[PDB]
RNA sequence: UGACGGAGCCAGCGAGUCUAACCUUGGCCGAGAGGUCUUGGUAAAAACUCCGUCGU
């Protein structure tokens, strides 16, 4: 936007991968169904 | 055939073991099959039905 | 009219709900079915064709929220490329396949995949016959998802003559929506029978029990017959449950 | 009697037969015109009789071709040789055999598979 | 001698501009040809147009008919053990033994 | 030309296991692979007793 | 409606209604 | 390479295994194999991408180097990538 | 020397009243045994030719 940034992206890219000799990196009611039903079967 | 043996290793012990159906027809348990546990290959002296009953004479 | 009055039913289905998300078990169940004990043996073999419940009061359903199916019959060019152009057919299918490429492409574990991607399955009247064999034991076993009878054109056949073969897709649309948003059933020759009649999450109390006496005045009135008027003689009791949770009662004799 | 004759082609299993009788020049393979036999880039092999001798000689006869086993390929060398076998048997039977005479020249000439059957045989060495 | 007539960022995704918008959209997660074809549909926009042909109104479109798919009627069709095992085989074979 | 470093583990042995990121998931594979070793040399034994 | 070939079509076939044919 | 952990063969760190071995040590040198590596791949032409590296062990075995490739400097490390690279069949960035 | 969809079309072996799943949710009948139904999950000719789309 401002003409500010776009000096610093200008600077940036001049100063912008190894080189020369650099080395590679070191490293309820429910329940209460439900037993409405089981009493009926044990009871027969 | 199925539900004599829960598992393969049960099946690796009987194999060879003589079975018969009800039927009177005699066979052999071959091999154990990997899927599923328990299951195994069987072949007898003829063709059996899904009606027979497989027994394994133990004691 | 009884049954909605009767506070077993309101509390009944409190109590269901409830549970569903107290339940891990029941976490997965999401439609609410009703067991209806009929007095006498209904004396109709099951075949396999399911038959509508119009649910006047209100929608189960819309085509949009469900993944359809449509099976046609060979050849399929001519109903695929009839309802994919025209604007009120064109997305109302998941996929379009006729009798003959569903066999073939589909087979052993890829039927079990084609259960799970579609919600409804429809297909041409002419070809539901051979279905079973196609589609397999899983989809033909506990009525989720019964292929539905469609018709594709309003043409009728005469004897000693031959059916002109149309596609209408207003007509395939207008019986789409009735499938989705009326609820169905599926006679058996016993007492018990068993009828979807709300979805959890999506539908109030009082609308479920709305559904469930339009279930019930349908299927009782002997004036609906052959569709309705199937449980002669009364109903003894009725129940409601999910797939997996145990039946609660809501009316008994 | 409509004068009439009978004769098989056969490559590997496909298997053909030609019969030939007087008429007005309608081919056929399988109820449907010869034009329409496929694999459409091996129809020139089926047109091969055709053109050898002459669309003339055709002219004068029907022939229907019945096809059955095999693959394509094999199809395809069945109706020549049942197409080639039938229109020399013809010829001999109710032609003169002159004409007889310069057909099978010209047939062995371009390819003899058109008459003989190619059997490959197994040979072991 | 006067006549008057490359990527874009939609949905947190870059679409290069040469693509067809349907196949462009594509590539946007959870957006497949037949989606792709359907929000092209409703928004008016023609899919025989490239992505860098489209205007800003166009791309707001889309991007309103995919946040808000049950608003514009989309359908909806596109929207240890080892252990134990290891012991129990371990004591089959003391017991064998 | 673009230029990139080789990738390798220092003190590479390859009758040793490639090494995993993740430790449960390495851990699981050599509890695995013990089950098939262990379950296929008790099945031989077995066998050649029952013969 | 009835098909001779296939009775299964009058029972089990779709009611349509005019707020069905109704566009959206 | 040789079971000591595996270890790329060398003319003076391993006198004793390669007397066992049977090969005259004189013969065992990879560091001349590095250093044509070194000043071949930070020349200027491969710099300039109009050069590619093949190596001829004398087993047999042959190698293909990338241009793109950084070797590392140190003798040692770059005996540490030819045990990989003969054992693995190839070597990712 | 791809993927998706559609269309066309070509084999030969094989015929024992014999050929083939598992685990659940519940209704009803039955002294029992069991019978019937309901219900969710898991498991289970091709090449070839032509046409259309995307694209390496």
């Amino acid at each position: 936007r401002t003409l500010r940034f776009y000096t610093s992206k200008i600077d940036q890219q001049e100063n912008k991968r190894f080189k020369g000799d650099d080395d590679i990196p070191y490293k309820d009611y429910y329940q209460q169904v439900q037993r409405g039903k089981q009493d009926k079967k044990i009871s027969r | 055939i199925k539900d004599m043996f829960s598992s393969a290793m049960e099946v690796a012990r009987f194999e060879g073991a003589q079975i018969k159906t009800v039927s009177g027809i005699r066979g052999e348990i071959k091999r154990a099959l990997s899927k599923p546990e328990g299951h195994y290959r069987a072949a007898f002296e003829d063709k059996i039905l899904m009606s027979d009953i497989v027994i394994l004479r133990s004691w | 009219n009884d049954i909605i009055k009767s506070g077993l039913a309101e509390k009944a289905l409190k109590a269901l709900i409830l549970q569903c998300e107290e339940n891990p078990s029941l976490k997965n169940d999401k439609d609410i079915h009703i067991i209806i004990n009929t007095g006498k043996k209904m004396g109709i073999n099951r075949d396999n064709i399911p038959r509508i419940i119009p649910l006047t009061k209100y929608k189960l359903f819309k085509p949009r929220d469900l993944n359809i199916l449509l099976i046609t019959k060979d050849p399929s060019a001519l109903y695929r490329e009839t309802l994919t152009k025209d604007e009120h057919t064109s997305e109302l299918f998941k996929e379009i396949i006729s009798v003959k490429n569903l066999r073939r492409r589909f087979k052993g574990s890829k039927l079990t995949q084609l259960y799970k991607d579609f919600d409804l399955v429809v297909a041409d009247y002419r070809v539901h016959h051979l279905l079973p064999e196609v589609l397999g034991s899983r989809f033909y076993h506990g009525s989720k998802k019964l292929p539905y009878m469609i018709r594709m054109s309003k043409e009728v056949k005469l004897k000693r003559q031959q059916m002109v073969e149309k596609c209408d897709p207003i007509y395939v649309r207008a019986q789409l929506r009735s499938i989705c948003k009326n609820t169905s059933y599926i006679p058996n020759n016993d007492n018990c029978l068993s009828v979807r009649v709300g979805y959890i999450q999506k539908h109030s109390i009082p609308e479920i029990l709305q559904n469930i006496q339009d279930t019930i005045n349908f299927l009782t009135d002997k004036s609906k017959r052959p569709q309705g008027g199937v449980i002669k003689g009364g109903i003894i009791s009725i129940f409601v449950k999910t797939s997996n949770s145990t039946s609660l009662p809501i009316y008994q004799f | 009697a409509v004068p009439s004759v009978q004769t098989f082609g056969k490559k590997k299993s496909a298997t053909a037969v030609a019969h030939v009788k007087a008429g007005k020049g309608l081919i056929k393979v399988n109820g449907s015109p010869i034009t329409l036999v496929e694999p459409e880039i091996l129809r020139f092999k089926v047109y091969e009789p055709l053109l050898l001798v002459g669309l003339d000689k055709f002219s004068n006869i029907d022939i229907r071709v019945r096809v059955t086993g095999g693959g394509h390929v094999s199809q395809v060398y069945a109706i020549r040789q049942a197409i080639a076998k039938g229109l020399v048997a013809y010829h001999q039977k109710y032609v003169d055999e002159q004409s007889k005479n310069e057909l099978k020249k010209a047939f062995t000439s371009y390819d003899r598979t058109l008459l003989i059957a190619d059997s490959r045989r197994p040979e072991p060495k | 001698s006067l006549v008057v007539q490359h990527i874009l960022r939609l949905l947190n995704t870059n679409v290069d501009g040469n693509i067809k918008i349907v196949y462009a959209l594509t590539t946007i997660k959870g957006v497949g040809r037949r989606y792709s074809n359907l929000v092209c549909k409703k928004a008016d926009v023609d899919l025989h147009k490239r992505a860098g042909e489209l205007t800003q109104e166009e791309l707001e479109r889309i991007v309103q008919i995919m946040q808000n798919p049950t608003h514009y009627k989309i359908p909806a069709w596109f929207l240890t053990l080892a252990n134990n095992v290891e012991s129990k085989l371990r004591d089959d074979l003391e017991r064998l033994k | 030309i673009p230029t990139h470093a080789p990738k390798y583990e220092e003190n590479f042995n390859p009758d040793k296991k490639s090494y995993d990121p993740d430790r449960t998931r390495s851990e699981i594979n050599k509890m695995k692979a013990q089950l098939k070793k262990e379950r296929k040399f008790t099945m031989k034994e077995i066998r050649k007793d029952a013969k | 409606v009835k098909d001779h070939r296939y009775p299964g079509l009058t029972p089990g076939l779709a009611p349509v209604g005019l707020s069905d044919e109704e566009d959206s | 390479t040789h079971k000591i952990k595996y270890v790329l063969l060398n003319c003076d760190d391993h006198q004793g295994l390669l007397k066992k071995m049977g090969r005259d040590i004189s013969e065992a040198r990879p560091d001349i194999t590095h250093q044509c590596l070194l000043t071949l791949l930070d020349s200027p032409i491969n710099k300039a991408g109009k050069l590619q590296v093949y190596i001829q062990t004398s087993r047999g075995i042959l190698i293909e180097v990338n241009p793109t490739v950084r070797i590392p400097r140190t003798f040692k490390r770059f005996s540490g990538l030819m045990v990989q690279l003969l054992h693995k069949l190839s070597i990712r960035s």
